[PDB]
């Protein structure tokens, strides 16, 4: 904050809302608690500067868990030739798929 | 990104044109404005929803409430230029020029 | 499924009985029948007229009292929390802040309609 | 610390002298602001209200010295974190070789 | 700096307050009768609302 | 006391509506400090198992963790029981 | 406007002039379009032809000095065989400043255009002859 | 308005930007926003003319969409980011939405078209808060963003800020148009700095609201809010046109006064970067705030106009007026130069 | 980034608890107990694993323990226990409170043959301990190593070397 | 599938870590039929 | 096609803000932002927020018929604008959907789009969770943790409540 009135004063106004790796009711964990969890402990106390650099694998991997973005496209290269396959006489899914 | 995304930031486009590009009802672009929430609302919900952070589901709640305001705030206005003018033409309001 | 089977099948015989209702009787249409109606003599203006509210303000208060509904609603959920200290002194302040609010507006003249 | 005006770590420091010369010039600040303040109110500017006259030079100069003292910290702060940096990374401060002038070439451009 | 698109331009009121528009606001008027069942059937009561 | 006594006696007549309400709304505020039930609801929201109960790898002491959920140790809810 | 800009400096100075003069007259429409944007929506036309004809004046204003300007200051120092010349850029934008007195009509703007423009050329000429950097990054 | 309604209305502008500057949650910052806007809208209707009407609505829509755009960044960077956490934004997308958005909530150039408007048609004790106090919880914002802000974006409207509000307070002769003008300009020296050093940024907003407020604080005295109305100044409290005179100089940047702090500190923190070009660009056109400050000491101060004759009949009562604070900030306005060191205070 | 390493379709074979959920939902309490420690130490596998893939072993001997659980029901209670999961399959919401009279029935005969005795309410989200051969893994989540701090800046605080030295300023 | 894919690798990462990482619906129903997917994703939501 | 149940509602939303973007008498934009509300209650439901998804729908069901109120005392004329009545609502109306219908027609072309930003066209489900067997919602624990865990929002969000309807007051007593 521009007034860090929190820390020095003690309360907790809004901290609690801030990450999804912090506690929730009945400890129901986020999706991607694991992943932020390790992005937050690998760029903790060094830096923006610094984490924008050090962190990038946390960073990255947690990127995929939030959007899926790489895992999304990788299905739909695979989704396209399967259908480039069944219609051309090739491949047949079998009976569980 | 996800395509539901795809429809959701073209319907937030789509009301901010609409607020931007008047006509002449003070009324209409005050729809508009409670447009744009309701696609902030649901684009926050699914974002929230999606990625199981529970303390958050609280979020899009106080997002109405604080659009509640602004529409009783916006209408009030419109009454009272309505009250001068005899209706709520955005024109007759350019004493400042 | 199922409910989305059973609003379209509501809405589809409502739709029905529409259409029957307006294919099936005999019509004789012609200028004065259709004219609008009031009262045996011709309307003086058009209905899309500015048409006054009197009770504005109470219906702007109204969109404020009823978001409060939406901040209440969770209760029965907020009931079965480990922290009941700190549930009933929020619920209590909410409600009582909506009663002020009220009071206020009541004290303040804002629910009498303007004449 | 976090937002502290003066943290603890400040005290090692040496305060400001009661008789600093830019806490002479804020209490010389009170005492103008004081004789405004008769003048826009329209009152004999040098004579009238003296205790409220006071009351503008000891509030200055009891601001102004804690100001000095968060500047004096700030200040004495940069030094500190300067120095240790030039401690912690020995390899971007290196000692230059120093030439003399009798060594050292520099070429003359006459003044004609 | 006159200008030909500020000719028109006058100095605002020195109170900031413009007079109110003169412009009357229209009452609805309505036919309540003759056929109405609170007209007695004959009665045209001519009336002018506002709401 | 008399003072308050008539204004109270005026509006049970003039707005007794408001009167019930003042009324009820106090005892909504006070009561939950009164009463000597109110520290059970806390206890009963607190033994509702909504997740799994972890259970914890033994180091050798931990005399009051229990090996079986039948053993003596650990809470017990016979306060419930009997509520 | 990067992209645009870069290729423009990406082809060697005093050669490729057609190519300089179609990047000068890119960056001459597009800031005649922005004018025209902010024109129409701030000062509205009666008409929806103003309006156009109002766009027709300045899109070409704009984009006959930037022409005008890349030709004239390619084709000076391919005559005088200094590419790196500052000067080539001075030639270069009292020709616009020229141009866009003559497009209105006023030998006090062709003029005023000139110099200033003229000067304003021949700094940009220096800024990257000597890397001088008008956003400059944050590194202290 | 009842007193005690406009302590509370009052109270809870302050607690917005409060909970603005205290906040480590972009959705407690975005709440901070909408209650200070909230309850500043009924400060600008106080009087219930037209023309108050018409700012208030031109306020409320600008703040408005403001708000959307700022809320829309929060949840592009919720997406990209998971958290809440008031900081660098994670998105670039996002970063462009917020400044956007803070660019109207400030008034900076090119959404600066209310800032004129707005402030005339409110009093001048609402054109105060609205040109002093709402700066603070936009500033404070983007005190914290600073890292993820796209320079040429920031500078871009900074350069445009200094250049439409120095163009525009040259046709003006009203006071609340002239502080409106004059306020955009300053914005712009405030966010050029900012990616470079934020203290400075900080230094610049605060001497501006001292140089701000005091200038309010003396039209307000003598109720003037037109050139030739504060004219008649020097007819009734010769002291008072001193003080504006000074604090004019001041505001236009002239050593030795405090006003030239805050332009000098900025320009040292460019240089140290090598950024040349801007602020040399930046302190010419500044020259035009000058320019207009300078007509405003001649017809006040270094002149005397005509007056009229029923101008004798307010020689016989004194001003009654709260000035409060008045001696204070014109003398922080003026003799703060000697201390400019006591700027790292705020580092 | 590396080939995920799935296990084999006979690694993960396994005789199958093939009952309807009101079969376990009947036979829940005293199941909870006779199958207590298996159980746990799976349990305590998977929340410490935090992989389904490393937990197998263990997950096999639930099945095997829960097999030999209702083995001993049809030897022994298979006529009452039947009886009793069909008054709870019967309902919409599996309710205990509308099938209490054959719940004792099922209750007293594992009490006579099996003597097999019903946990307390509350018994069975006790959290309890358990003792595992399985080593702590040490880093579960795969994380790297975290970047060193900065270097502390300590010392002792000395005055500004000639003040500001802002320009001129001597102070 | 991708057998003639050539610059595929069966069963690749899209993650860094080797940490397991639970999979969404589309990484488990990716191929199968609409109905199993139906279920499995809106099942829930839409029983009654 | 089913499958696609949140994309076809998410369809039917844009043409809903299409419907009052393009500004046609407030009577039909507020029909327009019903349909959108109801269609935006139906995404969110899919996503199991049902007590998001029903109050959004009835927050703006109350909104609504106050603009209708409005709309008649204060936005109305003789002959209120239909979406085919005005050129402009026309044309932006008809650009709107057009639009709409080619991001739509790409999408589904081809499984991926690019508008601006790249979108995949897989369908919404690929993203969902696969496990789930707790007993209870979890957007009610989260929703029901305001009263716990958030004092703090209770506190600005009632103090704003309150403040607006002393505010509504003060600015309509002319
Ligand atoms: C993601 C994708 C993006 C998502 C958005 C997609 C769009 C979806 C639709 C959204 C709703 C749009 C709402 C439009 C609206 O309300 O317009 C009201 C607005 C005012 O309506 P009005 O009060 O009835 O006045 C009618 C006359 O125009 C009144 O004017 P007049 O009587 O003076 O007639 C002369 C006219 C003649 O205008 C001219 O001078 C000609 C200028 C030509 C320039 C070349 O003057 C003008 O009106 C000047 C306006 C020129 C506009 C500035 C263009 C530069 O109408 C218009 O301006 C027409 C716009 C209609 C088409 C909108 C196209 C939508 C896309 C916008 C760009 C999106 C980029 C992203
Ligand atoms: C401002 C005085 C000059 C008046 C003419 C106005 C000139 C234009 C001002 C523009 C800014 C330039 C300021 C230049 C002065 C600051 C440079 C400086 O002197 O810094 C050092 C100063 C302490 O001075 P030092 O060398 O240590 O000698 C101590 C002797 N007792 O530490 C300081 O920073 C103190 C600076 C405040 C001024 C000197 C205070 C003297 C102590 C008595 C209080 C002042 C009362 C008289 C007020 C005079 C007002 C004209
Ligand atoms: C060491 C001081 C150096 C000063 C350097 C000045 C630097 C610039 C400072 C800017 C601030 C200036 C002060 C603010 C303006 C106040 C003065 C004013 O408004 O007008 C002049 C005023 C005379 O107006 P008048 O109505 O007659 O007031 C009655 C006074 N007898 O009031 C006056 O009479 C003139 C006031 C200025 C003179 C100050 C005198 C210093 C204090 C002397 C102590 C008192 C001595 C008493 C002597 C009598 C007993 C023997
Ligand atoms: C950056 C480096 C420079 C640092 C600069 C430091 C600036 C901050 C310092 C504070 C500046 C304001 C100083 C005000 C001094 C004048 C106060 C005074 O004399 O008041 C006289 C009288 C009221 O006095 P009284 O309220 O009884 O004092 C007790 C206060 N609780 O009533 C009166 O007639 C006074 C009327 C004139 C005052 C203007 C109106 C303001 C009212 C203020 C109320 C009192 C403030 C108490 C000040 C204490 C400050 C420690
Ligand atoms: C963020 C990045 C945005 C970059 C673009 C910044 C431009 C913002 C300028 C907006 C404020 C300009 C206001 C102004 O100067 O007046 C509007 C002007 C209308 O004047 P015009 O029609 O061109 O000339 C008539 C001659 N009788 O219309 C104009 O021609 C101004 C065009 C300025 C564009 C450069
Ligand atoms: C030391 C470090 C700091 C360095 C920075 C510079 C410090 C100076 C800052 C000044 C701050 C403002 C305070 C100035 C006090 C002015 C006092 C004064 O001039 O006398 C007031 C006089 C009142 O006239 P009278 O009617 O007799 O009395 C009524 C009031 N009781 O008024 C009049 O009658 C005059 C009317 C005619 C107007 C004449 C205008 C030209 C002369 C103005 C001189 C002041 C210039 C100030 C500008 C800044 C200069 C640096
Ligand atoms: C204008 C602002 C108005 C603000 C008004 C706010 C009114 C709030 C009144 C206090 C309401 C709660 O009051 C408080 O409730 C809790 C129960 O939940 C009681 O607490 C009691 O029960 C709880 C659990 O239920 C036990 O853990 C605890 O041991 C016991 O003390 C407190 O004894 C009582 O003092
Ligand atoms: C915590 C929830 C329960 C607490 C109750 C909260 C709501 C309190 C409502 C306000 C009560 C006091 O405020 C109210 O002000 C008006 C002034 O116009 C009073 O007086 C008015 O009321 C009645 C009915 O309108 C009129 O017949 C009377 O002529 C008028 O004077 C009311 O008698 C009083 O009830
Ligand atoms: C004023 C109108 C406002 C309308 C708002 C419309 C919705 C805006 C959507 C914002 C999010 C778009 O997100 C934008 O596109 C994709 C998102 O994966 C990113 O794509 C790019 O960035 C990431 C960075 O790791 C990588 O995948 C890669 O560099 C590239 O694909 C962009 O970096 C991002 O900026």
């Amino acid at each position: 904050p521009f007034f860090d009135v929190q820390k020095r004063l003690g309360v907790d106004l809004d901290r609690w809302m801030t990450i999804q790796s912090a506690e929730q009711p009945h400890k129901i964990p986020s999706r991607c608690h694991a992943f932020e969890k390790e992005w937050i402990e690998c760029a903790h106390g060094i830096g923006s500067i610094r984490a924008e650099k050090e962190c990038k694998i946390e960073f990255e991997d947690f990127r995929e868990c939030l959007l899926r973005q790489k895992t999304m496209k990788r299905l739909h290269a695979i989704r396209r030739q399967r259908e480039k396959l069944i219609k051309e006489g090739k491949y047949t899914p079998p009976p569980h798929h | 990104m996800s395509m539901v995304y795809m429809n959701i930031m073209m319907a937030f486009t789509v009301s901010l044109v609409g607020l931007l590009m008047y006509r002449s009802h003070l009324m209409s672009s005050l729809l508009c404005l409670e447009g744009m929430m309701l696609s902030l609302f649901v684009m926050a919900a699914l974002t929230i929803l999606n990625s199981h952070f529970t303390l958050a589901s609280m979020m899009p709640i106080i997002l109405l409430v604080f659009a509640a305001c602004e529409a009783a705030l916006g209408l009030s206005l419109l009454v009272m230029v309505s009250n001068t003018y005899g209706t709520d033409y955005v024109q007759n309001l350019n004493l400042l020029q | 499924m199922n409910l989305m089977l059973a609003l379209l099948t509501n809405f589809t015989l409502a739709t029905l009985l529409v259409i029957i209702a307006f294919w099936l009787p005999q019509l004789n249409v012609y200028s004065e029948k259709t004219s609008p109606y009031e009262c045996g003599f011709d309307p003086m203006g058009s209905a899309r007229l500015p048409f006054s509210m009197k009770f504005f303000l109470v219906a702007i208060t109204f969109l404020l009292f009823d978001l409060e509904i939406a901040l209440l609603l969770p209760l029965p959920w907020a009931s079965q929390t480990a922290n009941l200290n700190t549930m009933l002194t929020m619920a209590l302040f909410l409600i009582i802040l909506l009663a002020v609010s009220l009071a206020y507006e009541w004290t303040q003249k804002g629910l009498e309609w303007t004449e | 610390a976090t937002f502290q005006f003066l943290p603890d770590e400040a005290r090692s420091l040496p305060p400001p002298k009661l008789t600093d010369p830019r806490l002479a010039f804020v209490g010389f600040l009170g005492y103008c602001s004081g004789l405004i303040d008769n003048a826009i109110r329209r009152r004999p500017v040098l004579l009238a209200g003296l205790h409220r006259q006071l009351l503008y030079i000891t509030s200055f100069v009891f601001v102004g010295y804690y100001l000095l003292k968060r500047q004096d910290y700030m200040y004495a702060v940069r030094d500190h974190d300067m120095f240790s940096y030039i401690k912690s990374h020995p390899e971007d401060f290196p000692e230059k070789d120093k030439k003399t002038y009798g060594e050292v070439f520099e070429e003359f451009h006459p003044v004609r | 700096y006159p200008t030909k698109e500020t000719a028109h331009w006058k100095p605002p009121p020195w109170n900031d307050v413009d007079p109110p528009k003169d412009t009357l606001v229209s009452n609805l008027t309505l036919n309540f009768g003759p056929q109405h069942p609170a007209a007695h059937g004959v009665l045209r009561l001519v009336m002018e609302l506002s709401g | 006391a008399e003072r308050v006594a008539a204004f109270l006696k005026n509006v049970w007549a003039k707005e007794p509506v408001l009167v019930a309400s003042f009324a009820i709304a106090g005892l909504a505020v006070i009561l939950p400090t009164l009463s000597p039930y109110t520290k059970y609801s806390l206890m009963i929201n607190r033994a509702t198992p909504y997740n799994y109960p972890v259970p914890l790898r033994d180091d050798g002491n931990m005399p009051d963790v229990p090996s079986h959920p039948q053993d003596p140790q650990g809470p017990s809810l016979e306060w419930l029981k009997r509520l | 406007a990067k992209t645009v800009l870069r290729q423009y400096w990406d082809i060697p100075e005093g050669t490729e002039c057609h190519r300089k003069t179609y990047a000068t007259t890119s960056i001459g429409g597009a800031a005649g379009l922005v004018v025209s944007a902010y024109s129409v929506a701030l000062k509205t036309p009666t008409s929806f032809l103003e309006g156009v004809a109002r766009t027709g004046r300045y899109t070409f204003t704009a984009a006959a000095i930037g022409a005008i300007f890349g030709l004239t200051s390619c084709i000076s120092a391919q005559v005088r065989e200094k590419p790196d010349d500052p000067l080539n850029y001075l030639i270069g934008g009292c020709a616009g400043g020229l141009i866009l007195g003559a497009r209105t009509r006023s030998y006090g703007i062709g003029a005023a255009a000139c110099a200033y423009m003229g000067l304003t050329a021949a700094l940009v000429k220096m800024g990257q002859l000597e890397g001088w950097q008008v956003f400059a990054e944050p590194k202290v | 308005m009842n007193p005690i309604i406009f302590i509370i209305i009052l109270l809870t502008i302050m607690l917005g930007t409060i909970i603005v500057m205290i906040s480590s949650h972009w959705l407690l910052v975005w709440i901070g926003f909408e209650m200070n806007m909230l309850a500043i809208i009924p400060i600008m209707m106080k009087n219930h003319n037209p023309r108050a009407t018409e700012a208030s609505t031109k306020y409320f829509l600008t703040q408005s969409t403001a708000s959307m755009l700022l809320m829309m960044a929060v949840i592009i960077n919720l997406m990209f980011s998971g958290q809440w956490t008031v900081m660098k934004l994670f998105n670039p997308m996002a970063s462009m939405l917020m400044t956007m958005a803070l660019a109207m909530k400030l008034g900076m150039a090119p959404f600066h078209f209310w800032v004129p408007e707005v402030t005339q048609g409110i009093p001048l004790s609402s054109g105060l808060i609205l040109l002093t106090w709402q700066k603070l919880a936009p500033m404070s914002v983007l005190y914290q963003i600073f890292p993820s802000i796209n320079l040429n974006l920031i500078l871009t409207l900074s350069v445009l800020s200094i250049l439409i509000g120095g163009w525009g307070g040259l046709n003006q002769t009203q006071l609340r148009k002239i502080m409106a003008y004059s306020s955009i300009a300053h914005m712009g020296w405030m966010t050029a700095v900012l990616p470079y050093n934020p203290t400075m940024t900080l230094l610049n907003l605060i001497i501006y609201i001292i140089m701000t407020s005091t200038m309010f604080t003396m039209f307000m005295a003598n109720s003037t809010t037109t050139t030739l109305s504060l004219s008649h100044t020097w007819n009734k409290t010769p002291i008072m046109t001193v003080l504006i005179l000074a604090t004019l100089l001041s505001m236009g940047g002239l050593p030795p006064l405090s006003g030239f702090m805050p332009k000098w500190m900025i320009i040292q923190e460019m240089t140290k970067n090598n950024s040349i070009i801007l602020p040399t660009f930046m302190a010419i056109t500044a020259l035009l705030n000058l320019y207009f400050y300078m007509r405003l000491t001649y017809s006040t101060t270094l002149t005397m106009f005509p007056s009229t004759n029923n101008m004798k009949m307010k020689w016989q009562f004194p001003l009654m007026k709260k000035m409060t604070f008045l001696p204070t900030m014109v003398v922080l306005s003026t003799m703060m130069l000697p201390l400019t060191p006591m700027l790292s205070v705020l580092e | 980034p590396g080939i995920v390493e799935l296990p084999s379709l006979e690694d993960l074979k396994v005789q199958e608890v093939k009952v309807s959920s009101s079969v376990l939902k009947a036979a829940a309490h005293h199941y909870g107990a006779q199958c207590d420690k298996p159980n746990k130490e799976f349990m305590l596998c998977r929340w410490e694993e935090k992989d389904p893939r490393r937990c197998l072993e263990e997950g096999k001997l639930v099945n095997q323990c829960a097999l030999e659980f209702f083995r001993q029901i049809k030897r022994h209670c298979a006529e009452p226990f039947t009886e009793y999961w069909t008054c709870i399959d019967y309902s919409g919401l599996q309710l205990f409170r509308r099938c209490r009279k054959q719940q004792a029935q099922f209750d007293e005969c594992v009490l006579d043959k099996l003597g097999w005795v019903r946990p307390d309410l509350g018994d069975l989200s006790k959290v309890t301990k358990v003792k595992t051969d399985r080593p702590l893994p040490e880093n579960p989540y795969h994380s790297r190593a975290r970047p060193e701090p900065n270097p502390e800046v300590e010392g002792d605080l000395k005055p500004a070397r000639h003040g500001s030295r802002l320009f001129f300023w001597t102070m | 599938v991708m057998k003639d894919v050539p610059g595929w690798k069966v069963g690749e990462s899209v993650f860094h870590t080797t940490r397991w990482v639970t999979p969404m619906m589309g990484e488990l129903y990716g191929l199968r039929a609409s109905e199993e997917v139906l279920s499995a994703t809106y099942g829930f939501i839409w029983y009654t | 096609m089913m499958l696609y149940i949140v994309f076809i509602l998410s369809v039917i939303f844009v043409m809903g803000f299409v419907g009052f973007s393009s500004k046609p008498s407030p009577i039909y934009g507020g029909l327009g932002l019903i349909v959108s509300g109801g269609v935006g209650c139906g995404i969110v439901l899919n996503f199991g927020g049902s007590f998001l998804g029903l109050m959004v729908f009835l927050i703006y069901l109350g909104g609504m018929m106050v603009v209708f109120g409005y709309t008649t005392a204060m936005a109305t004329e003789q002959y209120p604008e239909i979406w085919l009545s005005n050129k402009a609502v026309l044309g932006a109306f008809v650009t709107g959907l057009l639009m709409e219908f080619f991001m739509v027609y790409y999408v589904l072309k081809d499984k991926e789009v690019e508008v601006v930003f790249e979108f995949n066209g897989l369908g919404d489900w690929v993203i969902y969770d696969t496990g789930d067997s707790g007993f209870f919602s979890e957007e009610a624990m989260g929703i029901a943790a305001l009263y716990s865990y958030g004092t703090w929002l209770v506190i600005v969000t009632g103090w704003s409540l309150l403040i607006g309807v002393v505010v509504i007051m003060e600015i309509t007593r002319g």
